[PDB]
RNA sequence: AGGGGAGUGAAAUAGAACCUGAAACCGUAUGCGUACAAGCAGUGGGAGCCUACUUGUUAGGUGACUGCGUACCUUUUGUAU
């Protein structure tokens, strides 16, 4: 029983030519150069999952930062009273009320403020 | 019983495992032989 | 033990012979036995050794440019010899005269607990003529049945020898593969004696 | 009017009548949760930040659905060591509809 | 030479280098991007535009701007080398 590889190496070449889809040059359409660009896509997308959520971080401490000063205090004057009050709400709904419902944002500086922090 | 339902007991026959297939079958490129020297060759055989 | 006769009484077969265990794994090894030892081998491929030509250099170890080669017919090349070349050989392999009858022991048990053996009195055909042999089968009510006869008649073989899914043995020549094969089996009562005798 | 409630570990900010997909829960569809963490409400200029929770506020919701999002592939590479490994991942929400807010 | 019709045929994009007819490679047409911008050519974020339709918490194409980022194999104590 001889096999014959031409249908199952088609098919396999294929899978990856596809995922290579929009790049550039031989990078989409030679195989061997495609594959080492579908491997390589494939490690920036594992470690982009983590930096996404440091660089979402970071972008919603710097906005609450310039918030906080247009109501007369610095980012970690304002961490530490809330902390010292009771409240909780995240750096996400902070940085989203900073930007769009700023008297709600004031009430919890000023409610930071009267912690005496 | 029929001659597409019988079988044998579970443990009685196994696959046999194949020397370098790829990265994943654990028996790819060197094919459990590690690296260079004389049992890593066509015949590399030290006699008894 | 009682097999029922379709036309006398029960005729009091042993224990042993008919109503034992089913043991797969045994019948699994009796039936790949008999298919690989079916086959004949004979297949063959030729190796560098002996493709025609491919005695010289092609060209000079070094200076030239080109990867080392020693000979046109490699197996690396276009017309060069397999590399693992067969040869003709044989796919006997060996099973206790025990192993065989315990096999046999498992497959006559497992067919009166399925309802798939008919017992008969004597199964006689007079002259050779397969329409006749088809009236007759369908008295019983059978279409897909092997024939076990303590001795295959001459006329009772040439009738149907054309016929598509009926078949004749005798009680010595049936193997393990026809009698899971066909949809029922027919045995006469002499056919059953004759197994209690082999079998024990 | 909207509000600011704790589901999976994670806070979001809601307004009545909106869609929103969550971590897994162990309700079927069609039935009522409550959400009695509430952290935060807010009706035009009158506004109860939230102590740890706010007093007594709560918020109904009903379940839409469930699912599985898209699939995201994970790629373990070593480069000229050998090794290679793959996987992927569909991770499973809850489609929730917001229908009642007060404080 | 080669073609455009017309005829034959179930079918000529089965027309004689004639079954099927892939890939590298080379073109035409449409959509979007591109002439103050520095690097393994991707990915996280992301505006605008184009098309379709269930008319925007939708689908497809493009990707201005921006964070991070020196291919694969082998051999090595160790390679973007
Ligand atoms: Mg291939
Ligand atoms: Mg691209
Ligand atoms: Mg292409
Ligand atoms: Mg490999
Ligand atoms: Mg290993
Ligand atoms: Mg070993
Ligand atoms: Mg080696
Ligand atoms: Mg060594
Ligand atoms: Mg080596
Ligand atoms: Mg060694
Ligand atoms: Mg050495
Ligand atoms: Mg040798
Ligand atoms: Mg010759
Ligand atoms: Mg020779
Ligand atoms: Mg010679
Ligand atoms: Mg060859
Ligand atoms: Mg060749
Ligand atoms: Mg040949
Ligand atoms: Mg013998
Ligand atoms: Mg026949
Ligand atoms: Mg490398
Ligand atoms: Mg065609
Ligand atoms: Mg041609
Ligand atoms: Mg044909
Ligand atoms: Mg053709
Ligand atoms: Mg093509
Ligand atoms: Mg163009
Ligand atoms: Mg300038
Ligand atoms: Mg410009
Ligand atoms: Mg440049
Ligand atoms: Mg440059
Ligand atoms: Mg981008
Ligand atoms: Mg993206
Ligand atoms: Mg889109
Ligand atoms: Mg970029
Ligand atoms: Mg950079
Ligand atoms: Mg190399
Ligand atoms: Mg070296
Ligand atoms: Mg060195
Ligand atoms: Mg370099
Ligand atoms: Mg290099
Ligand atoms: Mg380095």
């Amino acid at each position: 029983a001889r096999v014959k590889r031409g249908v199952i190496a088609r098919r396999r070449h294929k899978k990856i030519l596809k995922l290579a889809k929009g790049y550039y040059g031989a990078r989409s359409r030679v195989f061997r150069v495609a594959k080492q660009a579908v491997i390589k896509a494939g490690q920036y997308a594992y470690r982009d999952r983590r930096q996404r959520k440091r660089q979402f971080r970071a972008l919603w401490i710097a906005r609450i930062n310039a918030g906080a000063r247009q109501n007369g205090l610095s980012y970690s004057r304002l961490i530490a009273g809330l902390k010292k009050a009771a409240i909780e709400i995240d750096r996400k709904v902070l940085a989203d009320l900073a930007v769009n419902e700023k008297a709600a944002f004031t009430a919890i500086v000023e409610k930071a403020k009267a912690s005496l922090a | 019983m029929q001659l597409n339902d019988l079988r044998s007991a579970p443990g009685a026959r196994r696959e046999k495992h194949r020397p370098g297939r790829g990265i994943g079958s654990g028996l790819g490129k060197t094919g459990g032989r590690g690296h260079k020297g004389l049992t890593s060759r066509s015949g590399g055989k030290v006699a008894p | 033990m009682q097999l029922n006769v379709n036309g006398a009484q029960a005729i009091e077969v042993s224990e042993r012979t008919f109503g034992g265990e089913f043991n797969e794994t045994l019948v699994h090894q009796a039936v790949v036995a008999y298919m690989a030892g079916g086959r004949q081998g004979s297949k063959a491929q030729k190796t560098r050794s002996e493709v025609s030509g491919g005695g010289k250099k092609p060209w000079r170890q070094k200076g030239t440019g080109r990867a080392r080669a020693g000979t046109i017919r490699s197996p690396i090349w276009r017309g060069g010899g397999t590399t693992f070349a067969a040869k003709p050989r044989s796919h006997e392999q060996k099973l206790n005269k025990k192993m065989y009858r315990a096999a046999l022991r498992s497959i006559l048990a497992e067919l009166v607990r399925l309802d798939r053996l008919v017992v008969v009195a004597d199964f006689a055909v007079d002259a050779p003529k397969t329409k006749g042999l088809v009236a007759k089968l369908d008295t019983l009510g059978l279409k897909d049945v092997l024939i076990v006869t303590d001795g295959v008649d001459e006329n009772l073989y040439l009738a149907a020898r054309n016929l598509a899914h009926v078949d004749v043995r005798d009680v010595q020549g049936s193997d393990p593969v026809s009698l899971i094969a066909y949809d029922k089996v027919l045995v006469t009562v002499s056919a059953v004696k004759k197994f209690e005798e082999l079998l024990g | 009017m909207y509000a600011v409630i704790v589901t999976g570990g994670k806070q979001h900010k809601v307004t009545e009548g909106e869609f929103l997909k969550v971590e897994k829960l162990d309700v079927a569809t069609g039935e009522a949760i409550d959400f009695d963490r509430v952290l935060l409400v807010a009706n035009g200029e009158d506004v109860k930040i939230g102590l740890p929770v706010v007093e007594g506020a709560k918020v109904t919701a009903e379940v839409v659905s469930h699912g599985r999002h898209d699939k995201v592939r994970i790629i373990k590479f070593r480069r000229r060591k050998h090794h290679m490994k793959r996987q992927g991942h569909r991770q499973w929400f809850t489609e929730i509809k917001i229908t009642g807010i007060q404080a």
